[PDB]
RNA sequence: GGGAGACUGGAAUUCCUGGUGUAGCGGUGGAAUGCGCAGAUAUCAGGAGGAACACCGGUGGCGAAGGCGGGUCUCUGGGCAGUAACUGACGCUGAGGAGCGAAAGCGUGGGGAGCGAACAGGAUUAGAUACCCUGGUAGUCCACGCCGUAAACGGUGGGUACUAGGUGUGGGUUUCCUUCCUUGGGAUCCGUGCCGUAGCUAACGCAUUAAGUACCCCGCCUGGGGAGUACGGCCGCAAGG
């Protein structure tokens, strides 16, 4: 299918401080991208849902614009 | 007609006037196969046109034809289990058979003392707009415009 | 008053649609109900009656000096395309259209369903 | 509502019985009752176990209604046919409880012979 | 297993219930 | 998403206040009760409060079961893999007994937005103590305690060993294609599904997660009603168990 691009050696680490490597992660209505579209094994697919609602929660990230 | 379209009669021109719409204006007005009765009634109504008026009969009545040929007709739709009176098209034969059967029976109930007379005076004026059968045609349009929510179906 | 550009309300509900033209600060200038133009019970739940609103509110905003709207539909799908439709064709110009459908995230309890 | 009974042979106060048991049922019936009729009839053959028989016939607004039972006398056949019908008009009703629950329900949830088919683009959606 | 079974025991369950429930205050008063 | 505590976020519903703004709104198969003309519905701004946490999110994870997902921090339980350092049979089951145990319900004190038994109207109906509509009280929520039941179900007690395979998926160790990026592939341990042998079964089906082949311990059954009822007893504030 595709690729968990984290899972590889060059996986950057998952922060809620990096905004644009979450935003690649989230439809353009701001919803949280599914796993089978991304791509990722499931431990990084909680990552990002966590990096998500955190970085949501410091007003870095729209709450569905 | 569950399984297909049946074919249409094809009805032969008239001797005397050459068109086709008064063949079916006789069979319109025929009753109990006395076909003789039928033509002369006809012929005399359109003498008696030509007479008032003084020009040709058969151009007069596609006038009054047209003056009452629907174009918009209601039928009931069953539709996800209820019924509505839905605003439908009407096809220029369908539309022909109503305006000529309006015409014949809205002139036998006149009260004219002869349907002879009766038909001259109802095709007049159907011709000239105020008829019962353009009476008839104005309130189906209405009823099919007031219905008009429904035409999505 | 003259107000060049505005904004457009459509709420399209299972069983009405209400058009209200805006003042762009919120304020409503001309308003049309799918009730207001004649319709009455589940007969005003129809796209037509959609339609008819659309104009009606439409031309209400265009003697007040309304030229180009911006829509905000929202609701259930019953007219919303038809509203639009019937707004341009009413002589308005239409720039952009968005969606704005309220979406809990999972507040407030449901009614029971029916049966 | 006006039963005719057309009996025949002896069976005495049958007759009566089956009217003033057959006419309680106009209530019943949703549509107002165009004709009634009943017969009773008695088997000759001792052997039969059940020698009355009893029909009836209701025209409910058109629609016919009818049932037959058997019996050991004019009562309880008289009895069991009121039963047989008032079975048949209850499964008759065609008011609107009576087809609520069988009108399809919902939107894309549950199909029925005269559910509404789902509208389709010309394109494929992909 | 059909259900008929079950619904004779709750045909018994509830009938005895009613009973309970229309003699409460009896019971309570003889006990 | 194992549990407990504390703090905290945003969307939405409702209400209140103030603008714009008019004559309908709401609801249904179709309507009517109902709300509004004393300015409703709609739209904008501001404010208060409660409850539930969209997307992630699945036949995926965790827990003995009931069950458990907004975020953060604090405290805490279990599991798995590898090494095999340590002890050296310390194991298994378990009558009674003790603990935990959805929802509803009960007590005391708070809270109460939405939903909503009861209860009111409206409608349908021959009749509607109903289904549908408009309202709506307990309750749902929190603290501390009772209750001790469920289709508490995989309708399958626990432990152990053995008996063809194929293919998904979750967690971890490792050899070889090696780009070593790649579900590369293999091997292995622990889970969780599907399909299928042998075998078993009345059949349906189960089938390495057995309902197969065996061993140890426990619970239970002995035709259907009467009846999980009466009587007596124990527990409970009561309902009742």
């Amino acid at each position: 299918t595709r690729k968990c691009v984290f899972c590889s050696k060059k996986g950057q680490t998952i922060d809620y401080k990096d905004t644009a490597l979450l935003r690649t992660y989230i439809s353009e209505r701001g919803k949280i991208r599914a796993r089978r579209v991304t791509g990722n094994c499931v431990q990084h697919q909680r990552d990002i849902a966590v990096a998500v609602k955190n970085a949501r929660e410091v007003a870095l990230l729209p709450f569905g614009s | 007609p569950r399984k297909g379209p049946a074919p249409k009669r094809p009805l032969v021109n008239d001797p005397v006037y050459g068109s086709q719409l008064v063949t079916q204006l006789v069979n319109k007005v025929l009753l109990e196969g006395k076909k003789s009765l039928a033509e002369r009634i006809v012929y005399g109504a359109l003498e008696q046109a030509r007479e008032k008026t003084g020009t040709d009969p058969v151009v007069t009545l596609k006038r009054a034809l047209d003056n009452v040929k629907p174009a918009l007709e209601v039928r009931s739709r069953r539709v996800g289990g209820a019924t509505y009176q839905v605003p439908v098209e009407v096809r220029p034969d369908r539309s022909t058979t109503l305006a000529l059967r309006w015409l014949v029976n809205f002139s036998r109930q006149r009260r004219e003392k002869t349907m002879v007379e009766r038909l001259a005076n109802e095709i007049l004026d159907a011709s000239n707009g105020l008829g019962a059968s353009v009476k008839r045609r104005e309130d189906t349009h209405k009823m099919a415009e007031a219905n008009r929510a429904f035409a999505h179906y | 008053k003259n107000v060049p550009h505005g904004a457009a309300h459509i709420k399209s509900t299972f069983n009405n649609t209400i058009v209200s033209i805006t003042d762009p600060q919120g304020n409503v200038i001309a308003w049309a109900s799918s009730g207001h133009v004649g319709f009455k019970g589940s007969r005003k739940s129809t796209p037509f009656a959609a339609q008819l609103a659309a104009e009606n509110a439409a031309r209400k905003a265009q003697e007040h000096g309304v030229k180009k709207v911006d829509v905000f539909v929202k609701g259930p799908g019953s007219g919303r395309e038809t509203a639009i439709r019937s707004l341009q064709a009413a002589g308005l110009e239409v720039g952009t259209i968005s969606d704005v459908t309220p979406q809990p995230h999972n507040g407030c309890r449901p009614p029971k369903r029916r049966r | 509502m006006d039963v005719d009974v057309s009996t025949d042979g002896e069976l005495p106060g049958a007759a009566e019985y089956a009217r003033e048991k057959i006419g309680r049922l106009s209530r019943r019936a949703h549509r107002p009752v165009l004709h009634a009729r009943v017969r009773l009839t008695r088997h000759g053959d001792p052997a039969v176990e059940r020698p009355v028989i009893a029909q009836a016939n209701l025209d409910v607004n058109g629609r016919q209604v009818r049932a037959q039972v058997e019996g050991v006398n004019a009562r309880e056949a008289v009895d069991r046919l009121e039963a047989r019908l008032r079975s048949r008009l209850e499964r008759i009703a065609e008011h609107w409880e009576a087809r609520r629950g069988g009108v399809p329900a919902e939107a894309g949830r549950e199909w029925r012979h005269e559910s509404e088919p789902a509208r389709r683009p010309g394109y494929f959606p992909r | 297993g059909s259900v008929i079974k079950k619904r004779r025991k709750r045909m018994s369950k509830k009938k005895h219930r009613k009973l309970l429930r229309r003699t409460r205050v009896q019971r309570r008063k003889l006990g």
